[PDB]
């Protein structure tokens, strides 16, 4: 059902399934085909098995211009969160080429700001996994704002917490 | 024993006051002087005995049946607190069971299906805390909200939580002051706060307003926003309007906000919402109210009375199965153990007194 | 009302002049049941917390706890001035001996009404004065009421430069 | 050039006023193999690191990364102003519709232009303004050019007292 708690529980699991697989099975194959892994997977390999705790897994964009309103995939082209590497705390974000060419949206940039703020605040490294076609043009200036909010976080964090960029 | 006259104000400024049933009393004004002036008389027991100050006046935190118990309740209290504000509370480190346990699984059914059906918040809390052990402060005062300490992986934590069982878990003035001060106590002494929220909103009442719930409930907001200890809040069900922010929301700076699928994060409840919204539709084509109103109230409930709109904006960090709460709290406290923040120098803030 | 005004002033570096003619606290079970113990502690806290110039002038009465509540030397006030009309005591003449000379009640049975009525003014004629507080230096001086402005003017001049420290805290835990 | 002038101003408490007409980055393979990535990044660092007053005026084009590089609000600038001659978008007009609707430009696309050029112009009139930016508050205001001096005057007056913080570092790690 859905007017019951249990129907809500099971509702959440379909959600998880859809967010866990934001991209089409096809773009999934096509990234595999170039010999590379999915956004999740790159995280899995990076973090101590079992430690990954995802943030903003069900975030979705608000861009109406063009036909983006039509497709609002959980997360927003980026997987983010915290975990441990060799037992030490780390914050991670990983870009999903599988989604909008991995094109950086506004929510997608907000998710990144959120982990960057998390790490800065708790004093752990940020590992950034970069796999993107560029700016999600459809959202216009908004993408440019996102970029800016990040550059500034990068600068403020510089020499405070390590930042590693994995570009794949 | 008797704490008389202006003496009363000393304990008032201390963080915790503990007293015993029939053998302790506090008052600035004795009842003889009271009768002489106001015309009314009473005994020491009902003027400022232990019970009255634990259920009515809000000045005491614990009513012990006995001095030995009382001396025991002070010991517990200390055990959750550091020796001063320069250390962490004393930890007895233990490793958490990071898998799902049978106890954990009980939370997936704790929440009844009828919004009007209340469940016991003590339970949700005990399922999160080491050894299902919850050391509660002021249980008699403002029973509508719950406060106290416990441990997670051996580290003292504090709790604030709406209690559905009592007055629908509504916030009121007494709840605000109880909680506001407990949060600031934990903050000052470096104990993380965990918030469990099922909250319809504020107790309707003219007595409430005519004593400025406005400047009273604002204290709680201030306490959360002023705080720098780790803050993790879990929304088990209702988060409506002003109340949502009040209870340790992200906007006030909470570090990790989590919602069960049973959470309803909205500006107001369904009924009050549609009376305001499309009130045009209900009045016209107006067979009776119900017809279109009911279809509207549930079109609405099913559409927005979820935690998911909140979730697409990042207001809530994740929507989780309830049985995963303890494990979320555990992993979060671990990462949040090293939290450090800042702010513009002030002698002090100007909290709404 | 007052407690939040003192903090606003202290927060924003505004000096605080306090004038005290206070008999004591409003009697009432409604006063207690609603938490006077913890709500009135706020004024004590604000004054003690304050670091701005505090100048207190007692014009007439200051009894018991209310004495402390209103800018006393004990809470940290830098200048305390008392007019000759200030009665600074633990409690009123009546209340005082109505306990401390208990042994004269049915004592001198009939002449009791007159035995204690004189003890009332036998003490306020030697107690309800700023002068006990004076010898201990709880008040910095007793002075003509006509000199308060000049006293306030001169003190603020000297006091304009006051500073001091205390142990670090995120914040305090004022009764709430 | 600009990276170091900006940091020099910052160190010495000298406010920086920025004027922006930027089509974008000098296209060139050489520019890449020479490290434009780690070199242009420096300007970004200077502006974001700065704590002096920053007032940026967009006279005309602000495209792509270059928008941000040039004292954007997102890097912390306190007042960002736009002339109505300002064009703040991710990329120029024809570049945008190129990607945006190839389908339309190629389907029924016998006449390839007259659509391409119409889709442009439509794009230009709609987005190559400063107003989308203005909607989101990325730009504090859109002003008549003749008011620039008067905006800078009033803004500096107000920004004269500006102070900010940040977490201790020995020093930052700017790209070199």
């Amino acid at each position: 059902d859905i007017h019951t708690t249990a129907g809500k529980l099971a509702d959440l699991r379909r959600r998880i399934e859809e967010a866990t697989h934001a991209g089409s099975a096809r773009a999934v194959e096509k990234q595999h085909a170039k010999g590379k892994l999915t956004a999740r997977e790159r995280i899995d390999l990076l973090l101590d098995e079992g430690s990954f705790v995802e943030l903003d897994e069900f975030a979705r964009h608000r861009s109406t211009n063009f036909g983006l309103d039509a497709n609002r995939p959980y997360g927003d082209g980026v997987v983010t969160g915290y975990g441990t590497v060799d037992g030490r705390p780390v914050a991670v974000f990983s870009q999903d080429f599988t989604v909008f060419g991995g094109a950086l949206g506004e929510v997608y940039g907000q998710k990144i700001v959120k982990v960057m703020d998390f790490a800065l605040k708790t004093g752990c490294p940020v590992v950034g996994i970069n796999d993107s076609g560029g700016a999600r043009i459809q959202e216009g200036v908004a993408s440019l704002g996102a970029y800016g909010e990040i550059f500034r976080r990068n600068t403020h964090a510089s020499g405070v917490i390590p930042q590693i960029s994995l570009v794949v | 024993g008797p704490c008389a006259g202006g003496a009363v104000y000393s304990p008032a400024i201390t963080d915790f006051t503990v007293m015993v049933d029939q053998t302790s009393h506090m008052f600035i004004t004795g009842p003889d002087v009271i009768k002489t002036v106001t015309g009314e008389d009473v005994g020491f027991e009902e003027l400022g005995g232990a019970r009255t100050h634990n259920s009515t006046s809000g000045v005491a935190h614990h009513m012990a049946g006995d001095e030995k118990d009382a001396v025991e309740y002070v010991k517990q209290l200390l055990s959750y607190l550091p020796s001063n504000n320069l250390s962490e509370p004393p930890a007895f480190p233990e490793e958490a069971d990071l898998a799902v346990t049978d106890e954990d699984a009980e939370l997936d059914t704790i929440v009844p299906d009828s919004a009007n059906q209340p469940y016991d918040m003590h339970s949700v809390i005990e399922h999160v805390l080491d050894d299902a052990e919850f050391f509660e402060t002021q249980p008699l005062f403002a029973p509508n909200i719950l406060t106290g300490f416990g441990r997670v992986e051996g580290r003292p934590v504090g709790i604030v939580a709406n209690q559905p069982m009592q007055f629908a878990g509504c916030l009121d003035i007494t709840a605000s002051e109880k909680a506001a001060r407990f949060v600031r106590t934990c903050d000052a002494f470096n104990v993380p706060v965990l918030t469990f929220v099922d909250v319809p909103g504020f107790l309707p009442g003219v007595d409430q307003e005519h004593d400025g719930i406005i400047r009273r409930g604002a204290k709680l907001i201030f306490a959360y926003a002023e705080a720098t200890v780790p803050l993790i809040t879990v929304i088990t069900r209702k988060a409506f309007g002003g109340a949502y922010n009040v209870m340790g929301s992200k906007h006030l700076g909470a570090d990790l906000n989590l919602a069960w699928p049973t959470a309803q994060i909205a500006v107001m409840g369904a009924q009050g919402a549609v009376n305001i919204l499309h009130r045009r539709t209900i009045a016209d084509a107006g067979d009776d109210a119900e017809a279109t109103r009911a279809r509207l109230i549930q079109e609405y409930e099913d559409a927005l009375l979820n935690p998911y709109t909140a979730a697409e904006r990042g207001y809530v960090d994740a929507v989780i199965m309830p049985s995963d709460t303890r494990r979320h709290i555990v992993r979060g406290l671990r990462q949040l153990r090293t939290k450090r923040e800042s702010l513009p120098p002030k002698k002090h803030g100007n909290i709404p007194l």
